[PDB]
């Protein structure tokens, strides 16, 4: 329990010494934290992901800065360190002199005023970029592995990755908004070339289904994705009573065999010579199927009918009558049973409501599997993101500048209270020109006023800091790219932060 | 608990020396033999920077991290696990200095880059090329078992490395997983480092001695049944019916005499002379009437040596894993010219050797079996590691710390670039270099300075590798010594210590994690 | 697995020797003072001489142990 | 070391000090020992016999520490033991008198890297030289003072005066029953340890002496299928006695019948077993007894695993417990079998003589075992230093004599070897007088005394001290000619060995 100040202070308490290290912890030039795990561990973490889970919650409001930095993650999986660090970074300055003004309130305005002018700085700044193109979108997507850095997928896996939420977009909601992404998904792979690691459509079922009986290849016969009770019903749809006597064994068998041949009845008129029995799979069930010519599928679930609901594109069959080939293993299908190292992987392609396409990623290991794995995400996270939003803008202090004295050009604009915010948010924008020199250790302040400077004749349109050459300068040149996406999605976030333990004047149980 | 910038860096400068302050008495002939009685809870003994580390229960949370990077090395290497240990805390020294003077642990880094780089390049710039040949082997034998152990025991050790290296070159294998084999004896003494050309087997056979010396051998190595099992089981176990069980013990007594009337079958198919040993080679035990029967009739059935053996049995003997006696012939069977069961100490250790297309051709080492045989086990190993690579690389450089007065020296004369960027890591760089060759000149109680400047100007003047005398910590020719560097080894402890030396550099803060 | 080394120990075991011997100091010609001694048995514990109370003493030490073994002897 | 973490019991100051320091404390033993001596160790194993002892071996048995070097170095000690039984109370003292010699020069900045090596070096110019400084050897085994002399010092060293008789009687054993052709046992030839007698009365008495007792008759046949059982008998059902006065007198009888027909059984299998003797580890009952003097077995009536054991080594046999009818994997060994009357005891002789297997053993008749192990002790490190397996002991001087000369050819090779070796083998010239010390001590002079007159005696090989009057003021015991005589052998392992143990000890840090 915690009031006035205690809380505001110890809001200051919570997100700012969590994003103490994290500005460190983040830019081009990143440098990790050292921790300290309960068993006597070590984990190094550039991240402001990994921090927050080990370490133990400092204050409410951090347990607060903790899911916005999870929100962010939700959205992105990056920004995570800046969603903590921008909220913090308004929390020091703004509210306990705006306390000592009274308000909570004038500094929530403020911040939504701060919010939009960097909106209004931005469509400038944030110009867009074009999807078509992969390059125009990889030097944005290249910006995306350059700071996580596994240098060698870091090349193809953005063209897989790239290509992955290229090919998962059909996105339609009807608005084409592209968040779309679970399509493409990763493949663990033994064995293999390095290379191959790539994009396919549909799910090749990596998961739970692995047969010696496959066959080995099935690919006209449909892959039969059941939901729907293999197992007998001992009456119509139905189950009855067991056998106390003579009289009612009999009844029993008869309707319970005729449920699964009523199943495959209508199951077999569809052509599987492989049913992926999710559910009602059972040893007579799928004995049946081992009776029936057609492959008998355990150790299956719903994620993998899902994914083959997203593979072939079937819809995992809800309805105990009348199976079709459009429920199950959709279009004339293709079922790939292939080895590449010692795992069946089911092969899934030939995807209908197409362009939901997952991601073939094969190493000659799991880890040199694992490097492609990884440089897929931001890659493929930026591009949803670049897909969702087709612009980039400059990084570095240019957004940081240009916003900066705009909310400072905006403060003086309002000459008012909310101003004082302004000015407060605009320094927020700062630490980031100072986190980027922060970093390569010259002295950020003979260069923030030089970015004052920047912005003095450039405005800091395109002229940020940038991290790793730790100068001031046109990111347009440099081709280093936060996206419109990847930024106001971030700097969306912390804006409502700040403004949530800064709507904490109290906390109580 | 959290420890703010300098504090968790003091932290991380803090465990380094220590580790290197072992090394300094670890490192080379200089160094010293470490008996651990704490570290495992076990009575131990060693020499080498990567070894003394894990044998330790280490609770430091610094050094957590560093038993890790000179593993991945000495499994390579063998040495400079002893060196690289020592030029990351002296690369933490520069570096503290250079933030205690101030500055970030980035603009520290950068100069590392062209600093490792140059020194990398120097790699090139300086490697030797020795044609690799048993007398320069075993000096880069000698050098990393001198660094481990006497010079008397590192050519000890030398011959018995030296020899299998060449054997595996007859297996047309650069590095070496095979002839790798370093067999313990009992013994009165572990002076005797010996080789067989063939394996050392484990268990001639419970009833020992049954042809004990096969000088022609038609080996079937047979993971069968002549122990089937003698005792009291049903179904294989006690069922709950007692008269059950000795039902079938009789047939499994009987399926024995199965395999071994078959052997009276094959040891007649395959020899019908005691003369060209047909040698039973069992997986599971053999029962002493089995060996009865077989010992007799001048037999030798081997009993549990090992699955390593019935591989090296079936590889180096050119032998054969035959699951079933029946009727074999004598080249169904590998053959090995020499057999012999042989006991020094308890166990009989039957030597099968002279093996015909030798897959494994045993190291001896003959001992108490302690930690001290272990401590000459390791520095072989490590030293087998050391010629694997001078079997790997066709360039080794001096040892000696006859390199950095080469290689520091020249980034000493010059910041690779020539720029002051990376004079904050090349200082940092150049001068952590240069611990080796001073160190144990200096433990030798001779100031590295004094003793640096010759080995540099000696360098300097005639460009000439130079090297020190570990034990007496003087300039000295390592060139021609035979302390010399593989070019596998010296390279990757750089990247070791590179890649270790700069997270921890750029980690200012630490906390408990749960 | 506890030993004392030197002088200390030596002198240290003639005392436990010899304190006895105080008891005994005449017990043949009997005349002096005899206390009934009761050991942690309830056992009322007396002597016609030095042994029989010997017999009932026990020590740890080597020394005290020997003699009283002798003057048993 | 700068880490609140990792581990060691060494290094650093402690290397350089704890590893030195009680390695030496633990030569106060052998500082009191090795050579004659009154000075003895009462060692209490809780055994209920107070254990007098010198043997480094037995009082570093119990010695547990902390030191790992201490903690090992006992290893080469005890090695030393297993090669030579004399020559241990040398070990410890030596090289523990030879370490802080080092540790001086490591007060003076002297490495480890170096100074060990001058000891090596001159552990070497020893085994160099240490071989021409022997004079005599042992030659005719059957002989007693040739045998008796080796003995001389040897018995000696760990006790002074019963010394002679047992080099005597060690040589009356006639251990070269054994030829020492590479042939020596010590189980054959085995201690037999007799309350009561005397110690002079302890004897050799050919064969496997059992002082436990024969019960009822003897072997049948000499050459006996020897039944060597854990519980042959133990009662196959017993008697009882419900009342206080009795329990009923008709239930006394069924118990008898189990009991006498089983034991008919069981000893007619004895029989049928074809045993000989029954050799029984537990008790036996009266009607087995009966049954073995009828069956013709002869029988023991309890046995110790000193019987037991030496009779599954000896005989082959496997000692077993017995309800039930047996068989004899055991067979014999021997080719006779007695009751003799040995400390004037009954005794269980089993018996032959051989070269090789053949049991000729002693009888040690003493009131106490604290008598007949400890002098046995002292007799077997004798017996052990018998053991060489080259016939030719070597026989250098005894008693140490050999000190004087190795002393001044060290002293003098390390004023020929310059740079800090010369001071170590300087230093190894000095841990000489330890032993003479240790004699002195025990004798009650310093060795400098000792040892500068016997400076002044310069290359002598005769003159050493002791436990005597001769020891202390004159400084001049006849330790080459003398019949106090020892081996080479033991010469090239206690140098060589306690080096050995000193090589890494001060090397090791962790």
């Amino acid at each position: 329990r915690e009031s006035g100040r205690k809380v505001q202070s110890g809001n200051i308490n919570a997100a700012k010494t969590i994003a103490d290290i994290i500005r460190t912890c983040l830019g081009p030039k990143s440098m990790m934290k050292m921790l300290l795990d309960p068993m006597g561990g070590i984990v190094m973490t550039n991240d402001g992901n990994a921090i927050l889970r080990e370490i133990q919650v400092q204050h409410p409001a951090a347990k607060s800065m903790i899911e916005i930095s999870r929100t962010q993650d939700e959205e992105v999986g990056d920004g995570t360190t800046s969603v903590i660090i921008l909220a913090g970074e308004m929390l020091s300055v703004a509210e306990h002199f705006l306390e000592q003004q009274m308000h909570p309130t004038v500094v929530i305005s403020a911040y939504r005023k701060a919010l939009d002018d960097m909106i209004s700085t931005l469509k400038k700044i944030s110009i867009p970029v074009d999807i078509s193109d992969s390059d125009m979108m990889l030097n944005i997507i290249n910006s995306s592995i350059t700071t996580k850095a596994i240098s060698r997928w870091s090349s193809l896996a953005c063209n897989i990755a790239l290509d992955a939420v290229k090919m998962v977009q059909f996105e339609e909601n009807g608005r084409k908004e592209i968040d779309i992404k679970k399509y493409a998904r990763v493949e663990k792979i033994p064995g293999g070339i390095i290379e191959d690691s790539c994009v396919l459509r549909g799910v090749m079922i990596n998961k739970d289904v692995t047969h010696p009986r496959m066959r080995r290849y099935i690919k006209n016969p449909r892959i039969v994705l059941l939901d729907s009770s293999l197992e007998y019903k001992k009456g119509e749809s139905q189950t009855d009573i067991e056998i106390t006597r003579e009289e009612d064994f009999t009844r029993i068998l008869q309707m319970e065999e005729e449920y699964i041949q009523q199943l495959c009845e209508d199951i077999i008129q569809l052509k599987p010579d492989v049913v992926i029995t999710e559910k009602g799979i059972s040893d007579l069930a799928q004995h049946y199927l081992m009776r029936a010519n057609i492959t008998a599928i355990r150790r299956v679930r719903k994620t993998d009918n899902n994914r083959i609901a997203r593979a072939c594109g079937a819809r995992i069959v809800s309805r105990p009558e009348e199976l079709r080939e459009d429920d199950v293993g959709t279009g004339a299908g293709l079922l790939e049973i292939k080895k590449i190292g010692d795992e069946y992987f089911t092969f899934i392609t030939d995807c209908k409501d197409p362009k939901a396409c997952t991601i073939l990623l094969r190493g000659a290991s799991k880890e040199i599997l694992s490097e492609v794995e990884r440089n897929l995400q931001d890659a493929m996270q930026v591009c949803r993101n670049v897909l969702l939003d087709p612009q980039l803008v400059p990084g570095g202090g240019a957004s940081e500048m240009a916003v900066a004295h705009a909310l400072t050009e905006k403060s003086k604009a309002m000459t008012g209270v909310e101003q004082w915010p302004y000015r407060a948010v605009a320094q927020a924008l700062e630490v980031i020109p100072r986190t980027l020199i922060q970093n390569c250790g010259a002295s950020t302040i003979r260069l923030l006023t030089s970015l004052r400077a920047k912005h003095t004749q450039e405005n800091c349109e395109t002229w940020g800091v940038n991290g790793e050459t730790g100068t001031l300068v046109d990111m347009k040149e440099l081709g280093i790219w936060e996206p419109l996406a990847v930024k106001l999605q971030t700097y969306k976030t912390a804006v409502e932060t700040a403004v949530l333990l800064l709507r904490i004047d109290d906390i109580v149980s | 608990e959290v420890a703010r910038a300098q504090a968790a860096l003091a932290v991380n400068i803090s465990a380094a020396r220590g580790l290197q302050d072992v090394l300094r008495t670890n490192l080379g002939p200089k160094g010293t033999m470490k008996m651990l009685v704490s570290g495992a809870g076990d009575i131990k003994l060693t020499k080498d920077g990567n070894v003394l580390l894990h044998e330790m229960q280490i609770q430091h949370p610094t050094a957590s991290l560093i038993a890790k990077v000179a593993t991945a090395q000495d499994d390579i290497t063998g040495d400079g696990t002893t060196s690289n240990v020592l030029i990351i805390g002296e690369l933490l020294k520069q570096a503290d200095l250079y933030i205690s003077e101030g500055l970030h642990p980035r603009i520290i880094t950068e100069g590392f880059e062209a600093a490792k780089e140059k020194a990398l390049q120097f790699l090139e710039e300086v490697k030797v090329s020795r044609e690799m040949d048993r007398e320069t082997l075993i000096d880069v034998a000698r050098t990393s078992l001198r660094t481990k152990v006497h010079a008397e025991l590192a050519d000890v050790l030398t011959e018995a490395v030296v020899d299998s290296i060449l054997a595996i070159k007859k297996q047309d294998e650069p590095i070496d997983l095979f002839m790798i084999e370093i067999m313990e004896m009992k013994h009165k003494s572990e002076t005797d480092t010996s080789l067989i050309r063939g394996l050392v087997l484990d268990h001639g056979a419970r009833h020992p001695d049954m042809k004990k010396r096969v000088e022609d051998a038609y080996i079937l190595t047979c993971n069968v049944s002549l122990e089937y099992e003698k005792t009291e089981v049903n179904s294989g176990f006690f069922y709950k019916s007692a008269e059950e069980r000795e039902k079938l013990v009789k047939a499994e007594r009987k399926f024995i005499e199965d395999r071994v009337k078959k052997i009276i079958e094959l040891k007649r198919k395959v020899c019908g002379d005691s003369d060209k040993g047909f040698v039973v080679i069992n997986q599971k035990g053999i029962d002493p009437f089995s060996l009865d029967a077989l010992s007799k009739e001048g037999i030798v059935a081997l009993r549990r040596a090992k699955r390593r053996n019935m591989e090296r049995l079936t590889l180096a003997c050119g032998g054969v894993a035959l699951n079933s006696f029946d009727d074999l012939s004598p080249d169904c069977l590998g053959h090995a010219g020499l057999v012999y069961e042989y006991t020094l100490g308890e166990e009989k250790f039957t030597f099968i050797e002279k093996c015909n297309n030798p897959r494994s051709v045993t190291l001896l080492i003959k001992g108490p079996n302690k930690h001290t045989l272990t401590q000459i086990k390791d520095a072989v190993r490590d030293g087998l590691r050391a010629v694997k690579n001078a079997i790997d690389d066709g360039c080794v450089v001096p040892g000696a710390g006859a390199v950095e007065v080469a290689m520091a020296e020249a980034l000493i004369k010059h910041k690779p670039s020539v720029k002051g960027r990376a004079q904050l890591g090349v200082q940092a760089f150049a001068d952590a270099l240069l611990i080796i060759p001073k160190v144990l000149a200096q433990n030798s109680g001779f100031d590295l300075q004094e003793t640096l400047v010759k080995i540099q100007a000696e360098h300097s003047e005639s460009g000439q590798l130079v090297g020190v005398d570990l034990n007496t910590g003087e300039p000295m020719v390592a060139a021609e010594v035979g302390v010399w560097d593989n070019y596998c080894v010296k390279k990757q402890l750089l990247h070791s210590c590179t890649v270790i030396a700069t997270n921890i550099l750029l980690v200012d803060e630490i906390m408990r994690a749960g | 697995t506890d030993s004392s080394q030197g002088i200390p120990q030596l002198v240290s075991n003639i005392s436990a020797c010899q304190v006895i011997a105080e008891a005994v100091r005449t017990t043949l010609g009997p005349r002096g003072m005899d206390k009934l001694i009761v050991d942690g048995r309830g056992k009322a514990t007396i002597s016609n001489d030095g042994a029989t109370i010997l017999k009932l003493l026990d020590v740890v030490h080597p020394a005290a142990k020997t003699l009283v073994d002798i003057a048993k002897s | 070391m700068l880490k609140e973490g990792a581990k060691h019991f060494s290094g650093l100051e402690e290397a350089v000090y704890r590893n030195i320091q009680a390695c030496k404390e633990l030569a106060q033993t052998t500082r009191t020992a090795y050579g004659p001596n009154g000075m003895n160790k009462m060692v209490i194993n809780h055994l209920e016999k107070l254990f007098v002892t010198n043997d480094a071996a037995t009082i570093l048995r119990e010695l547990e520490v902390q030191h790992p070097a201490a903690k090992m170095i006992v290893m080469a000690s005890h090695m030393q033991e297993q090669e030579v039984g004399d020559g241990t109370n040398f070990v410890l003292v030596f090289a523990g008198a030879l370490l802080e010699l080092a540790e001086e020069l490591l007060r003076i900045g002297l490495s480890v890297s170096e100074v060990i090596e001058g000891y090596e070096i001159a552990c070497r110019k020893a085994h160099e030289i240490l071989p021409n400084l022997v004079c005599c050897s042992a030659k005719n085994l059957r002989d007693i003072d040739e045998v008796s002399s080796l003995l001389r010092t040897s018995i000696m060293s760990k006790q002074y005066g019963n010394e002679v008789f047992l080099a005597k009687l060690i040589a009356q054993a006639c251990v070269s029953i054994f030829p020492d052709s590479g042939h020596f046992n010590v189980d054959n030839i085995r201690v037999c340890k007799i309350l009561g007698s005397g110690i002079s009365s302890s004897s050799v008495l050919h064969g496997m002496v059992f002082k436990k007792e024969t019960e009822g008759d003897v072997t049948s046949v000499k050459d006996a299928k020897i039944a060597v059982y854990s519980c042959p008998f133990d009662g196959m059902i017993t008697e009882t006695k419900g009342t206080v006065l009795i329990k009923t007198a008709e239930e006394l009888m069924n118990f008898s019948k189990g009991e006498e027909n089983l034991m008919d059984a069981q000893v007619k299998a004895i029989a049928d077993t074809g045993a000989n003797v029954v050799v029984t580890g537990g008790k036996v009952a009266d009607m087995a007894l009966h049954y073995a003097n009828k069956y013709n077995i002869m029988l023991v009536r309890l046995n110790s695993k000193w019987d037991l054991r030496r009779l599954c080594k000896t005989v082959g046999a496997t000692a077993l417990p017995r309800l039930t009818p047996p068989v004899l994997e055991e067979m014999g060994h021997c080719d006779s079998v007695y009751l003799s009357e040995v400390g004037d005891t009954q005794v269980v002789v089993f018996k032959h003589e051989k070269e090789d297997g053949a049991i000729s053993t002693i009888v040690l008749r003493g009131s106490t075992d604290n008598l007949m192990d400890d002098i046995e002790r002292a007799v077997d490190d004798g017996v052990n230093t018998f053991k060489v397996l080259t016939r030719d002991k070597r026989l250098v001087p005894g008693g140490g004599a050999t000190e004087i000369e190795l002393a001044k050819q060290i002293t003098s090779y390390g004023e020929t070897c310059p740079g800090l070796e010369q001071y170590a083998i300087k230093k190894f010239a000095e841990a000489f007088e330890a032993i003479p010390r240790a004699l002195a001590e025990n004798s009650g002079v310093k060795a400098n005394e000792v040892i500068s007159k016997l400076y002044a005696v310069h290359q002598e090989g005769n003159k050493n001290v002791g436990l005597d009057i001769e020891a202390e003021v004159p400084a001049v015991k006849d330790m080459l000619e003398a019949g106090i005589l020892d081996t080479y052998l033991g010469k090239y392992w206690a140098i060589k060995l306690a080096t050995n143990a000193a090589v890494t000890v001060l090397r090791v840090d962790q």
